């Protein structure tokens, strides 16, 4: 339920 | 958070969230004690009777966060552990004595409207502020319930509790590095951390010098806002030392 | 970080929040 953050924070 | 609220937005701008890699999850609150620097509870790296031993890679730190699960673009920054630090007298095998741990970010974070550091105490502040009736400020994205999770950051106001009364709450061994807060049944209001919240900050407003101070670090309870219960916070002022120590050294 | 626990939303612009009366109040010395 979190919403995906950035692949640059990998 | 039992019987908090929402969080103004800019509330808490030293409020860290710690955040697992993989799976994605919340781990554990922690604080902003400079550009660099984050605060939070040993327990939320090591922890082996629940096999619990994170080492830098497996997580994020977001800071600047105000809701608990979007990635609040433009707003939050999320930064890369160089290096966790862990007091070597932390005890998991007993009481969480000493429930207190470091992390040094790989880079320095940018401060903004969102984001800025907590202060931490000297010891003129701790025995100014540290007093059975003083309240402090807790926060967190954690449990609404002891037995759902909160839209966005929670906060609640606690205050501290005679060192007896905590003692005389638990069957647990209490030390001189932790102290317990909250309302006793008597007093008819409520409040506690609870599972989630572990490593946040509990803050006090000086009214010397008008600056925030964390005094305390959320560490252990028994269950969440139950009477007659209280929650216990690993004393910052008292594992001070260590902290220079280590901040001096790396 | 000279500038620790000052908030740019709140104490840097003079603004309170909601609740932060309760701790003052209960600062009694
Ligand atoms: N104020 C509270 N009621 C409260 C309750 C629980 C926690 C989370 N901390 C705990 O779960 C700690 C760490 C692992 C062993 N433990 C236990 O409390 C046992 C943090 C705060
Ligand atoms: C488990 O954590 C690390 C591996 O991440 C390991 O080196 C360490 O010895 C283990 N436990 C202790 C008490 O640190």
């Amino acid at each position: 339920d979190f919403e995906e953050i950035p692949e640059e924070y990998l | 958070i039992v019987e908090g609220s929402d969080a103004e937005i800019g509330m808490s701008p030293w409020q860290v969230m710690l955040f697992r890699k993989s799976p994605q999850e919340l781990l554990c609150g922690a604080s902003l004690i400079s550009d660099r620097w984050v605060l939070t509870a040993a327990h939320c790296l090591l922890y082996p009777p629940w096999d619990k031993n994170f080492t830098e890679n497996d997580l994020l730190v977001r800071i600047g966060k105000h809701s608990r699960t979007r990635y609040e673009r433009n707003i939050e920054k999320i930064s890369m552990l160089e290096k966790i630090y862990i007091h070597p007298r932390y005890n998991w095998r007993e009481n969480l004595d000493r429930d207190i741990a470091l992390m040094k970010l790989k880079k320095p974070v940018a401060f903004s409207d969102y984001i800025h550091p907590v202060c931490l105490p000297d010891r003129e502040t701790a025995a100014s502020l540290l007093q059975a009736g003083y309240k402090g400020r807790v926060t967190g994205w954690g449990n609404l319930k002891e037995t759902g999770q909160p839209s966005v950051l929670q906060v609640v106001n606690l205050p501290i509790v005679e060192r007896p009364v905590c003692k005389d709450s638990t069957r647990i061994r209490i030390t001189d590095n932790m102290f317990c807060a909250g309302y006793k049944p008597d007093e008819g209001k409520r409040g506690d951390a609870c599972e989630g919240d572990s490593g946040g900050p509990f803050v006090m407003k000086s009214p010397f010098n008008n600056r925030w101070y964390q005094m305390g670090i959320v560490s252990w309870g028994e269950g969440c806002d139950r009477d007659g219960k209280y929650g216990f916070y690993t004393h910052v002022f008292r594992l001070k030392k260590w902290i220079q120590k280590v901040i001096d050294q790396f | 970080e000279a500038d620790c626990g000052l908030r740019p939303l709140f104490e840097k612009k003079s603004l309170e929040d909601k609740t932060e009366r309760e701790l003052l109040e209960s600062y009694i010395d």
